């Protein structure tokens, strides 16, 4: 979060074009979706993590 | 006949396709029950009526078990 | 050359650049009518009439090559002949180049200042998409059509205008 | 206004609205809550319309 | 066919039991189906496709959201059924979240 937003804030501040608030936003998003597990490769990893995520809610009983 | 059996093939295609929608939604119906439901949709049927009866009949095989 | 310039000055769908090329041609054919008047007054004089066999040799190539061209692709056939090193032919092609570059650079004043394209016949690289002005004209509603990009401009020039 | 988030400018929280998250087949109410930030006008292209959906997908996780 | 015997086929499918041994459920079946046999709301296959998209996006499988579009494409392709909304609303109302179910192979 802080890493991607820091770069996004810097890139939009130095840019003089609205077009480069659409190539900075795009890579900001492409970065967030690769650091988190929602990407097409990481599905299996996320599907592993779901198995942990049942185990915690079982604790709630 | 013959074209009366190639017509059973053109439905046999569809009931293979409807079997795959049934498994990705994780339902309890199988290949045998769905052929009854297709003839019912041919005469016209309300699916808000068909879900409440299946919600009873599945508990009727558990209350006479 | 006479046949060519008479048909394309009554054909208005060849763009207003083909008719500017035709206007430039009319200017050049006008000076050949000066010489023939002088020659008619004198009536083998082979010499007087050979120097136009150098001029007209260029003229036939110039006209025959620029068939099938309009817009910025006719700015890529009169830019075919700014690749010469003989100053007589270089002087022949200049005062053709300005007239043909003029309508393109006229549209290029409503596209580097305020304004939008309006032409009945396409002579400009913007080939706009109507009614995608809903809120997405900051996305593609002005297509950079490559055929009417003039070849005195480059890709870095033709993208910065847009 | 009952916790301190009330010093943000009124325009940005005004454009905030609640959207219902994707329908679950009779699962928890945790699966049907969303926040949606209203974007329209000139800024609908700057904050790209394609980007917003993936952005909500991040917020789901 | 005949609409009374078709409801009698359904109760022999779900219960394994014989039909002269169950007669209580077949009476409740005519009670619900009767005088409501035609759909009391209109058909719309638009909404039910976009809720089968809403379940496979929630599982975060965007290959299956377009895989289902090819199964709904094949449903229009045969075209032996004239109520394509009905059979899918059924499976929608009976849906559960598998978090799984990768064996899709279509046709």
């Amino acid at each position: 979060l802080e890493c991607s937003w820091d770069e996004l804030w810097n890139k939009v501040q130095q840019a003089q074009d609205l077009d480069h608030i659409i190539a900075a936003h795009e890579v900001f998003l492409d970065t967030i979706i690769s650091r988190c597990l929602l990407d097409s490769d990481s599905r299996a990893l996320l599907n592993q993590l779901r198995a942990v995520f049942d185990q915690i809610i079982e604790l709630q009983n | 006949a013959a074209a009366a059996a190639a017509n059973l093939n053109a439905v046999r295609e569809t009931m293979d396709v409807l079997l795959e929608i049934s498994r990705i939604l994780n339902t309890g119906l199988d290949m045998e029950t769905l052929s009854i439901c297709v003839r019912l949709c041919e005469q016209g049927i309300n699916p808000e009526a068909l879900s409440s009866v299946i919600k009873e009949l599945r508990k009727a095989t558990e209350a006479l078990k | 050359i006479r046949r060519y310039t008479d048909q394309r000055s009554l054909d208005r769908s060849f763009g207003l650049v083909g008719q500017s090329f035709c206007a430039a041609l009319h200017q050049e054919l006008r000076e050949y009518y000066r010489l023939l008047s002088v020659l008619h007054s004198q009536l083998r004089l082979l010499v007087w009439t050979y120097d136009p066999k150098i001029r007209l040799k260029t003229l036939a190539a110039l006209v025959d090559h620029c068939q099938g061209r309009k817009g910025g692709e006719l700015a890529s056939a009169v830019h075919a002949y700014t690749k010469t090193g003989d100053p007589y032919m270089r002087s022949l092609v200049q005062h053709i180049l300005s007239l043909v570059s003029h309508p393109v650079l006229s549209f290029l004043y409503r596209w580097i200042y305020d304004g939008e394209l309006e032409d009945t016949y396409h002579e400009f690289f913007v080939a706009s998409d109507p009614t995608v002005k809903t809120d997405r004209l900051w996305h593609d509603k002005y297509t950079l059509r490559k055929s009417m990009i003039p070849s005195f401009m480059t890709m870095d020039q033709s993208r910065k205008v847009l | 206004r009952a916790t301190n988030a009330q010093f943000d400018s009124p325009e940005i929280l005004r454009r905030l609205d609640v959207r219902l998250l994707e329908v679950s087949p009779g699962d928890t109410g945790w699966d049907v809550f969303s926040l949606d930030y209203h974007v329209d006008g000139p800024i609908a292209t700057v904050f790209t319309r394609e980007c917003m959906s993936h952005y909500l997908r991040v917020f789901n996780f | 066919k005949s609409p009374n015997v078709l409801l009698q086929n359904l109760c022999c499918r779900i219960l394994g039991r014989s039909e002269a041994d169950v007669a209580q459920q077949f009476q409740y079946a005519v009670r619900v189906i009767g005088s409501n046999f035609a759909p009391t709301v209109e058909r719309d296959e638009f909404l039910v496709a976009e809720k089968i998209k809403k379940e496979l996006i929630r599982q975060r499988r965007e290959a299956d959201a377009a895989l289902f579009s090819e199964l709904h494409r094949k449903l229009h392709s045969q075209g032996v059924l004239k109520n394509k909304w009905s059979i899918l609303y059924l499976l929608l109302s009976l849906s559960e979240d598998p978090r799984r179910q990768p064996s899709k192979v279509s046709s």
